[PDB]
């Protein structure tokens, strides 16, 4: 279902500092969240809502395609049932990732905040206009 | 939820207000408790399937940028409208392709 995201635990999963277990260790991991339903955010401090990014998918994958609508296409469940276990696909994907990382390093000098995207930080601020009861 | 809409909401002729938006989930909670089972619900997301339901054509907008209803009546209890085959002996034979 939809879930509520507690403002707690956010700082220590977003911060680059050491976090304890109580064993302490430095944590470095790119974090991603996706759901079919919406989240609940109740905060307005600039400390939060600034290390957050939001996007919304527009396309829809379904068996019976609807013509004249670019936001829908026929789905290929095979992409899920198989195409993961193939070594060749994983090799190609790994090559794509390393190429993209090298491109980022040579362009923006390893800085993700320097990169430019108009839709991002525009949809995100619109989401920030929500979640304020 | 579709059954609840059919039971508690029928097309009102006229002289009916928008009932705001929380009335639908408020009535649906008690209807679900008294019909299927008792359990809590979160009203925020329950609104979306209302647009996903048949009430899409009748979910009007409001000057306060809220969702209101039209052509609706809050019914209750007993209120009226108020206007292939079989093979010879071997099914394990699998038959031809249609089977
Ligand atoms: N580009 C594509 N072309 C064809 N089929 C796709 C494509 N992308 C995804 N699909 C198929 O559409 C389905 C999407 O379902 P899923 O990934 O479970 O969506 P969600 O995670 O939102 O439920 C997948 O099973 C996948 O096989």
């Amino acid at each position: 279902k939809s879930e509520v995201l507690n403002t707690s635990r956010l700082k220590e999963m977003v911060n680059p500092g050491d976090v304890t277990a109580q064993e302490s260790f430095q944590m470095t991991a790119t974090m991603v969240a996706a759901s079919n339903y919406n989240f609940i955010i109740d905060t307005t401090d600039h400390g939060t809502w600034r290390r957050l990014r939001h996007y919304r998918s527009k396309v829809k994958f379904c068996h019976n395609p609807d013509p004249s609508n670019p936001y829908e296409k026929k789905e290929d469940p095979r992409f899920i049932h198989e195409y993961i276990m193939d070594p060749d696909c994983q090799n190609a994907f790994f090559s794509i990732l390393v190429y993209f990382w090298e491109k980022l390093q040579k362009e923006y000098n390893g800085q993700i905040k320097k990169v430019f995207c108009p839709t991002i930080e525009s949809e995100t601020e619109a989401y920030r206009k929500s979640q304020d009861t | 939820l579709h059954r609840f809409i059919t039971e508690r909401v029928v097309e009102s002729p006229s002289a009916e207000t928008v009932y705001n938006l929380s009335e639908v989930v408020t009535a649906y909670a008690e209807w679900y408790n008294t019909n299927i089972n008792v359990k809590r619900h979160i009203a925020l997301e329950l609104s979306q399937e209302l647009e996903n339901s048949v009430l899409e054509k009748y979910l009007q907008w409001s000057p306060n940028k809220t969702r209101i209803l039209k052509g609706c009546r809050i019914l209750h209890k007993f209120e009226t409208l108020q206007p292939i085959c079989e093979p010879k002996n071997k099914w394990w034979e699998w038959s031809p392709n249609p089977s």
